[PDB]
Parts: C-alpha cells; sequence; structure tokens
C-alpha cells in the first residue's frame, strides 16, 4: 500500500479503517527461536502441510534445564522422533518476535 | 519541518519474546541417527548438474538444418516486416467541394493537425490532399504546433 | 558464476612506523577517494565503534592493534550514522549522473554488487562482508605489528594453473558474451526498420 | 592500557582533565557518560616487546604433528614429552629462544637463562 | 579406501611426510659406500612420500642417476633431451 | 621441507649437503642442491645481459 | 612433476552445506568475545563462519575424503596456530598423491 | 516411562492463518536490555517508511499537535529498449527493503531502524509458549537487525566534511558537548521535547 509520509491533513483515518499503532499485548508471550537440519525444515516449512496438527512433545527435564524433542510418528519413521533441545542462551536480549499485516484501504 | 517522507504503513503487532536460543540436535542413541548421517553423505555424494548431451546421429543430418539450406523458418516469431506490409493503403480523387468541406469539418473539430493523422482520418491520397490543404490552410514552422496543418486566418472566422 | 569481472580491494596502511598518524584506508572499486575504515563498517550497518573493533580485534587482551586502531575510529569519528556514511562513501562515486538522493543507493549498490563480490552479490549480507573486511584488516594489522611476516608470493599454494579448461572457458565466455550482443543487435534492428 | 567503552552506545571512552577534584575522569563524546578512571596511565607505546611471543598457543597445540618433539622437564608436572617452537613474533631482531609446552598440563615453559 | 590421498602445497604445510616407508616409519654397522640416511629422529608423520625420484619431470626422469651430478647439468640434460633424435611415433 | 620439522636449524634441514657426488645425494639435498643451481643459472642468465649492456 | 595432477574443480556448496549440518556456526550471529577459542572456516577464501570444535570437524572431513565422499581434489588445512580452517576447491590447484 | 517432567505437546499452526501475513524476527542492537512495554513512550509505531534526511522528521506527537493546531485554525519515444534479467524474488526482495523499517514511540526518544537479514532467515522456527504452556509453531521467514538512530544527537553531513578537510586545524575532543550547550542539532526526542513544552506553556 504505496502512501504518502508526514501526512497532516488525517488522511489516514478515512483511508485505513485499522489502527496504525503496534499492538504489544502479543509481546508478554515467550517464544523459542529454534534452529532445525534442513531436513526438518523441509517438512516443518512447506505450505502444503502444516494445517494445525500436533508434531510431537517437549519434556523439559528440570534436573539440569536438559530439554528434548519427543517427536510424533505422523512425519516419517526414517528420521529420528527424540531430539536434544541445546540451548546456548538462557535469557536471550534485545531479541523479540513480530508479525506484518496489510492494512484495509476500503473504507 | 518537510510534510513528506513516503511512509508505507502496515499493520505490525508483536507477537512474543524470545529468551532462549534453540537448536535441534539429533539424538546419537536413536536408530534412526545413521540414516541421517548416510543422508548428508548421500547430499555430499549426489550431484546438480549433468554432462553434456552428445548428439550420436549422423552429423549431415543434424547439419541438415543449419544455413545454406531447404529448410525455410516457418516460425512466426517476430515477423514484424510481413505483418506491418499487409496494410495497404488506396484511395482515388473524391471531389474537390466535399473533401474541402472534410476538411474544413476537421479543422472545427481541432485545428492543428498532422499529414499522417489527417490522411488517416480522411482516406485520401496524399498529393490531392497536399493540393486541397495549401489551396485553404498552411502548415506552422516556428511555433510550438509546427509541422502541422492549422487553417488560414482568413477562414479562421468561419 | 557470475560475470568474472575482477574486483581488486587494497586496504592500505598509511603513515610509516615512525609517524604516529597511522590511519587505515581502503580502496573501494569505482572510488575515487580511499576511505577509512570505520565510515566502511558504519555504511556496512556496524554504527557503534564496539562492535566495530570487535570485528577487527578477536582477543580482548591485543591492546596494542586497538592502541593503533584508535586512530583510525579517532579519524572516522565526526560520521556516526549509517546513512552520513553512505553519502560520504558514495559521493566520491565515479559516476557523476546521481543526484543527491539517490547518493545512498549508489553506495549501497556499490557496496553490494562489487564489495568483495567473492562473497556474495545479494543483500542483506553486511553483516558477512563487514567480518570478512575485519579479517582483512586484522591481518594487515598482524603483519603491521609482525606478529606474522608479509605474505611470500612465489607460495606455490597461492598459486593456480589455468588448463585448456577454464581457458577455452573464459574464451568461449567472451565468444558468447558478444554472440548474444549481436543477436539483440540484429533483433534490435529488425524491430526499428522491419526487415523480418 | 586496556581501553574501557560506554555502556550506552558502547563508544570508547576518552579522559578529561577537570578543575573540581583534580582527577582522572574517562567520558563518551557521544551520550556524555562518565566514570573514574582506574589507573593514572592513559597511554602506552612500547617500543621492545615481548608479548606475542606465546602467541598463538590454544588448547591443542599438541595435535600439530609438523610442530618437533623434545624430552624436556616440564616444571609444573614433570613430564618427559613436550613441542617446541621458536618466538612466534617476525622480527629480525628476535632470538632463538624455544618456548617448550608440555602436553600434560599445557604448561609454556622456556628455555632462556638469564632470565631463569 | 584412504589409501592414498590428494595433497596439495597449502595441504603440504600442515603435514609431515617421510621420505622412505622402510626407513623413516619403523622404530629405530652401516655400508660405508651408501650415502648418509638421517632418520630425522622424530616419529609423528601423517603422510610418506610415494617415491622421491616422481618429483622430477619427464625429461629429467631419463637422466641416469641424477642425484650424482650438479644440478646445473641436469637442467641441461633436461633441455637438451628436446632436442634428442629418434622415433616419436610408429605413424 | 615438509620432511621437516617447524624450527629445525639443523644443518641438513637448511641445505647442507653431505654426501659427495660419488655417493649420490638424498632428496632434500637434491632439491637443495637443485635450487643453488637454479640460482646459478638465473644469475648467469641475467648477469650477461646487464654486463653486454655496460660493455655496449 | 611426474606424480603432479591438477584439481578441475568441484562445487563447494555441498561442503558448505555439510559444514553448516554439523555445528559450524554461521558467521551472522558469530561474537568474538563470547566465542575467543573458535576456530574461523574459509572455503575458497570465503570465511563462511566458526566452529567450537575444529579438531572433530577436520577428521570427519578427511575420512570423507579418504572414503570419497567429499571429492579428493578437496583440500582442506588447519592451521592450528591462528585457528584456522581453509578449505579449497576451486581449479588450478596443483597437488601429488601421498 | 516416568514422568519426572512437563512434557508439553508441540502443535503446529493451520494454514489458513499464515497468508497475508508474515511473522518475521525482530532484533535491536545494544549493550543493554531494550523492552517496548517500558522503555517506549506509548503508542509505538511501526511502519516501513523512507529513512532519507532524517533529523528534519517530526515524530507522532508533534504531527497530532500540528494536526489539532490546523484543525483550530482551519475551524519522441525511444522505441525499442534493452531488458536486464533478473531474478522475481530478489526483486521482489529489493522493492520491499527498499525502505527499511523503522519503529519509533511517540515522543521519540527510541527511533530504531531495520535492516534486513538474510544468513540463516530460513533456517529459523518459532516455538511461541501458549497461555498453557503448550508449543505452537510458528515458521519464521525473515530476520530484521534493527539498530537505534539519533539517540546521543548525531550530525549532518557537511560540517563533518569541513572538520575533516585539513583548511581547518585540529579537530577538537568535545565538539559535540560545546554545541549541545549551544543547543543545534540535538536530539529527535530533545527537538520535540522544545516544541511540546512551548506549546504546552500556552
Ligand atoms: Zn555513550
Ligand atoms: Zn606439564
Amino acid at each position: 500500500e504505496v502512501f504518502d509520509g508526514n501526512d497532516i491533513e488525517n488522511n489516514e483515518t478515512k483511508v485505513y479503517e485499522e489502527s496504525l499503532d503496534l499492538d504489544l499485548e502479543r509481546s508478554n508471550r515467550q517464544v523459542w527461536l529454534v534452529r532445525l537440519p534442513m531436513f526438518l525444515a523441509e517438512k516443518w516449512r512447506d505450505r502444503n502441510n502444516l494445517h494445525g496438527q500436533e508434531l510431537g512433545k517437549i519434556r523439559i527435564n528440570k534436573d539440569g534445564s536438559k530439554i528434548t524433542l519427543l517427536l510424533n510418528e505422523n512425519d516419517n519413521d526414517s528420521i529420528p522422533h527424540e531430539y536434544d533441545l541445546e540451548l546456548t542462551k538462557k535469557v536471550v536480549e534485545n531479541e523479540y518476535v513480530f508479525t506484518e499485516q496489510n492494512l484495509k484501504k476500503y473504507q | 519541518y518537510i510534510p513528506y517522507v513516503k511512509t508505507i504503513p502496515k499493520k505490525t503487532a508483536i507477537v512474543g519474546t524470545v529468551c532462549h536460543e534453540c537448536q535441534v540436535m539429533p539424538s546419537m542413541n536413536d536408530p534412526n541417527y545413521h540414516k541421517i548421517v548416510e543422508q548428508r553423505r548421500n547430499i555430499v555424494k549426489l550431484n546438480n548438474k549433468e554432462r553434456i548431451t552428445t548428439l550420436d546421429e549422423t552429423v549431415g543430418v543434424t547439419m541438415s538444418h543449419t544455413g545454406m539450406s531447404m529448410r525455410s523458418d516457418n516460425s512466426n516469431f517476430l515477423k514484424v516486416g510481413r505483418e506491418k506490409a499487409k496494410s495497404n493503403i488506396k484511395s482515388i480523387r473524391m471531389p474537390k467541394k466535399e473533401i474541402l468541406d472534410y476538411l474544413f469539418k476537421l479543422f472545427d473539430e481541432y485545428d492543428y493537425w498532422s499529414l499522417k493523422g489527417l490522411k488517416e482520418r480522411t482516406r485520401q491520397p496524399e498529393a490531392h490532399l497536399k493540393e486541397c490543404l495549401d489551396k485553404v490552410a498552411t502548415l506552422v514552422k516556428k511555433g510550438p504546433y509546427a509541422f502541422k496543418y492549422t487553417l488560414r486566418p482568413e477562414y479562421k472566422k468561419l | 558464476k557470475g560475470s568474472r569481472f575482477i574486483s581488486t580491494l587494497q586496504v592500505k596502511l598509511y603513515g610509516r612506523e615512525g609517524s604516529s598518524a597511522r590511519t587505515i584506508k581502503a580502496t573501494l572499486p569505482y572510488i575515487k577517494q580511499d576511505i577509512p575504515i570505520v565510515i566502511i563498517f558504519r555504511a556496512l550497518g556496524i554504527i557503534p565503534d564496539g562492535e566495530i573493533l570487535e570485528h577487527i580485534c578477536y582477543d580482548v587482551n591485543d591492546w596494542q592493534m586497538l592502541e593503533m586502531l584508535k586512530p583510525c575510529v579517532e579519524d572516522g569519528f565526526v560520521i556516526q550514522d549509517r546513512e552520513t556514511a553512505l553519502d560520504f562513501i558514495g559521493r566520491r562515486g565515479t559516476a557523476l549522473g546521481i543526484k543527491k538522493e539517490k547518493r545512498i543507493q549508489y553506495a549501497k549498490d556499490i557496496l553490494q554488487k562489487e564489495f568483495l563480490p567473492h562473497i556474495t552479490q545479494l543483500e542483506g549480507f553486511e553483516s558477512r562482508k563487514a567480518f570478512f573486511l575485519g579479517y582483512m584488516i586484522n591481518r594487515l594489522l598482524l603483519c603491521a605489528l609482525d606478529r606474522k611476516d608479509q605474505d611470500d608470493r612465489d607460495h606455490f599454494g597461492k598459486k593456480r594453473l589455468d588448463l585448456a579448461g577454464p581457458l577455452l572457458a573464459q574464451l568461449f565466455k567472451t565468444l558468447f558474451k558478444k554472440l548474444t550482443k549481436d543477436i539483440f543487435r540484429y533483433m534490435q534492428r529488425t524491430v526499428e526498420e522491419a526487415h523480418d | 592500557t586496556t581501553f574501557r567503552f560506554c555502556r550506552d552506545c558502547n563508544n570508547m571512552l576518552y579522559p578529561r582533565e577537570d578543575k573540581e577534584n583534580n582527577r582522572l575522569l574517562f567520558e563518551c563524546r557521544t551520550c556524555s557518560y562518565v566514570e573514574e578512571a582506574g589507573s593514572p596511565l592513559v597511554y602506552r607505546h612500547e617500543l621492545i616487546t615481548n608479548i606475542g611471543e606465546t602467541a598463538g598457543v590454544v588448547q591443542d597445540i599438541g595435535s600439530d604433528p609438523t610442530l618437533p618433539r623434545s624430552d624436556r622437564e616440564c616444571p609444573k608436572c614433570h613430564s618427559r614429552e613436550n613441542v617446541f617452537f621458536q618466538s612466534q613474533q617476525r622480527r629480525k631482531d628476535t632470538s632463538m629462544v624455544l618456548f617448550f609446552v608440555c602436553l600434560s598440563c599445557s604448561h609454556i615453559f622456556t628455555s632462556d637463562q638469564k632470565n631463569k | 579406501e584412504g589409501l592414498v590421498e590428494y595433497i596439495d602445497a597449502e595441504e603440504e604445510e600442515s603435514i609431515l611426510i617421510a621420505m622412505q616407508p622402510e626407513d623413516l616409519e619403523p622404530a629405530e654397522d652401516v655400508d660405508p659406500a651408501k650415502r648418509i640416511r638421517v632418520s630425522h629422529h622424530a616419529t609423528t608423520f601423517t603422510h610418506c612420500e610415494i617415491h622421491p625420484s616422481m618429483i622430477l619431470g619427464v625429461a629429467a626422469s631419463i637422466i641416469p642417476f641424477p642425484d650424482h651430478n650438479q644440478s646445473p647439468r641436469n637442467t641441461y640434460q633436461s633441455a637438451m633431451g628436446k632436442q634428442a633424435m629418434g622415433v616419436f611415433l610408429t605413424n | 621441507l615438509p620432511h621437516f620439522s617447524k624450527d629445525d636449524y639443523s644443518p641438513e634441514s637448511k641445505g647442507f649437503v653431505e654426501n659427495s657426488y660419488l655417493r649420490g645425494l638424498t632428496p632434500q639435498e637434491f632439491f637443495f642442491h637443485a635450487m643453488g643451481g637454479r640460482e646459478g643459472l638465473i644469475d648467469t642468465a641475467v648477469k650477461t645481459a646487464e654486463t653486454g649492456y655496460i660493455q655496449r | 612433476s611426474l606424480m603432479s595432477c591438477i584439481s578441475v574443480g568441484t562445487d563447494p556448496m555441498p561442503i558448505i552445506t555439510f559444514l553448516s549440518e554439523w555445528g559450524m556456526e554461521p558467521l551472522e550471529d558469530y561474537v568474538p568475545h563470547q566465542s575467543p577459542d573458535a576456530t574461523r572456516v574459509f572455503v575458497n577464501g570465503v570465511w563462511h563462519g566458526v566452529h567450537r570444535n575444529p579438531a572433530r570437524l577436520m577428521e570427519t572431513l578427511r575420512t570423507l575424503r579418504r572414503k570419497g565422499d567429499i571429492n579428493p581434489e578437496v583440500s582442506m588445512i588447519r592451521d592450528i596456530r591462528e585457528k584456522e580452517l581453509k578449505i579449497f576447491t576451486d581449479a588450478g590447484r596443483v597437488y601429488r598423491p601421498l | 516411562d516416568p514422568n519426572e517432567y512437563n512434557e508439553f505437546p508441540l502443535r503446529a499452526i493451520p494454514k489458513e492463518d499464515l497468508e497475508n501475513m508474515r511473522t518475521h524476527l525482530l532484533k535491536f542492537q545494544s549493550k543493554k536490555k531494550i523492552n517496548p512495554v517500558t522503555d517506549f513512550h506509548l503508542p509505538v509505531r511501526l511502519h516501513r517508511k523512507d529513512t532519507r534526511n532524517l533529523q528534519f522528521q517530526l515524530t507522532r506527537a508533534e504531527i497530532v499537535q500540528r494536526q489539532k493546531e490546523i484543525s483550530e485554525y482551519k475551524k519522441l519515444r525511444r522505441k525499442t529498449r534493452q531488458l536486464k534479467v533478473l531474478d522475481e524474488n530478489a526483486k521482489k526482495l529489493r522493492f520491499e527493503e527498499f525502505y527499511p523499517w523503522v519503529m519509533e514511540d511517540f515522543d521519540g526518544y527510541n527511533t530504531w531502524v531495520g535492516s534486513y537479514e538474510a544468513g540463516n532467515s530460513d533456517s529459523y522456527v518459532l516455538l511461541s509458549v501458549e497461555d498453557d504452556g503448550s508449543f505452537t509453531m510458528i515458521p519464521a521467514d525473515k530476520v530484521y537487525k534493527f539498530t537505534a538512530r539519533n539517540k546521543y544527537a548525531t550530525l549532518t553531513i557537511d560540517e563533518a566534511e569541513k572538520r575533516m578537510d585539513k583548511k581547518s586545524g585540529e579537530v577538537p575532543r568535545w565538539l559535540m558537548k560545546h554545541l549541545d550547550n549551544i543547543g543545534t542539532t540535538t536530539t529527535r526526542y530533545d527537538r520535540t521535547r522544545r516544541k511540546l513544552k512551548a506549546v504546552a506553556d500556552q
């Protein structure tokens, strides 16, 4: 949506029905940035798949903060179903997750 | 301040915070880990590019299509020469009063006309149209509407 | 896998050993002047100085090389913004057909498509290019501190032999470039003058 | 000399002479962030240098097959096997003094006799 | 099978190569006519030479006992063997 | 040579040929003597042209 | 020389992918202070990132080349002194067997 | 297997709530902690915009101040040409990232400019912790490097060039401290603060 900047004519209220302000109420959600191998990324990033189905379970052992994955059998059999989620930082600073949404030019 | 910064507005929303740099390692004790190792060895083994194709037929059969040949081109690609030469203009000497009335009508519609637009509007031979033009009108030489025929000031009042 | 063009990047240490104002200036292609380093790193999106000499220096105890790069950050001190650095490097671009606001995009093109082109041609890769430039400067300053001697030009590992493969490759590349130019010329002529 | 940086914008700090207390303060030239300097030294320029002699020593320096072997005495664990090399700086006037690195405990000990 | 390996000049910088297997490899009266062999007194080799005579080119491989000559004479013979006269092809 | 360890300053490691021509050269000694002969040939080739230049 | 051959050069991209799938941390998220002992990894003169355990990576790569999974013309060099792992793949490199 | 842990199941996102929205990745660059819920003056605005000629653009507080004050005040053709080949995806990235992401708070205290990173943006996936402790898988697409801009009252370029010219002498060590004592070329936040305190006093 190409638009002229620094508009003090308040045209954005009429041409955009959605508020321009950033939504912040989901910032308190906790996210895990997970890096995948090539096969796991291929089966976890294809748009012909991932219809909301469950993919596995995450075992978080509390003895030494050891996190392991127990994947479901719905994906394959030749790949492993147990994985070790290694952590290099228990606290990650200055890093967030945000989304983009197109605005409504109508009304 | 300048009230123009070329801002593209898009709806944006924070959808969470990350606190753990997670990475997935395959388990060593899994029986299927060796399948992953063999898969990576097959990845570093396979080739993305194939070899060239060698024409194993007789060389003259291949050369028959080349250059100095019987086989004229049957493709229609970029044949602008044949498709722009099929439009032919044929016109006759329509009587003088009708064509000058037509010229006056077009001059009343718009005062400034070139040779090509007037010819495609009236469908007349170039010599007769030129005679009917310079009998009753003239073309601009040094004005902003140069090389366009306009009506004489004597006939401009009507 | 590109245009097979050879771009020379020279990182030069100005000033002699007895001189104290020893600043490092890099010779970018298509740029008349030799740009100081810190301006280039700010042009690559690394604005703060600490990450700049982090990219230069990997051992925090190596105080000597930090000392001798101190005049470089002192020289590239007035520029403290990425876009100011971009304008500063683009204004000596060898184009002379670009306006004020296109200086930034011009300098971005300069740093993307031929500044260290063997790494990448794409955008979004300024971090690795900046790290490689920091590595180049680290090697330069290691040679300047006599931790490592200068490179042997006669070392046979640093040499390659163009056999019939690569030689015919570059020759055929040139000839096919010329043939494609001729095909485009023929197409342009047969559209503009329409003789089929 | 141990350069210190601003904690706000990560720029190096610069000394100041002040007549208010006549103490050594280091300031950020960008955001005016100030602290006391922990040492009166603000500049060092060493001409003859012993730094870089033991440079390049890592935890797996004994895995290099090109490094020669010797049988000197390691005076921290008393081992009879080690590698050794000359001073890593490439000055024209550095000596043939060797830096023996024991493989058992990664202890660097030299063969210089006047220094010992 | 990992029995031989291709090494270039960069990879030569980080390896240790033995002259002969029967001499330098096993852990260590001598014939006075033989040349003096130094065993290098170190056993940490990663590679061994296939044969030391293979360092020569095509022309220098024609020279009988090139290690018993002055090296410029070997260079002269290497240049001279191209001017030798004989059968070059059977056709 | 890659047949010696690092920082070897022994005479055989830096180009001392102990064998005679009669007994033949070890391959390291052979290569070092080849380097010396190459230097001699290069010096001859440049010296002939330079001294002809000076003489004219 | 008689035994010397010259590499015809292969694609380094399988090697880069293999490194990235064996703990070679990418260069984008590398910080030298938090990884002071990291070994820089070069492929055809392109620094692709760092590795924390270079010895295991080198023996894995050497075993792969010795079993033929990697092309034998690929030359891999570990200089332990300044912690660089240089891998060369391009054509024109003169090699000899040992 | 005994359950001595909290084995949370993992579920994927549907494909219906992936079209027409893109879930990128945020990454600030500062040695201190950056938090929009606390360190930012609400409302916070994030839009893709041109960063060309900064320090002359007023933030949203002064924009709505000007809006209020003006509401009170009013009431031969070249024929053929060469077409260079270019891939569609990189063209879309270049046109998209022709303007960077710029996010600012209401008063302009924290202005962060985003830079695209493509090194490992494809291998990354997001596991957001749900409200019940479960995990939803979100395939991340792009990673953006965000840097704070004009925090310590940055300056223009012509003065920098004339200081780097050798017609003048040595550059002084504390020049912008003297300039901030003068009161020229301050931060965007302070520039908005002056106008806000000028309008609010009436
Ligand atoms: Zn500061
Ligand atoms: Zn010891």
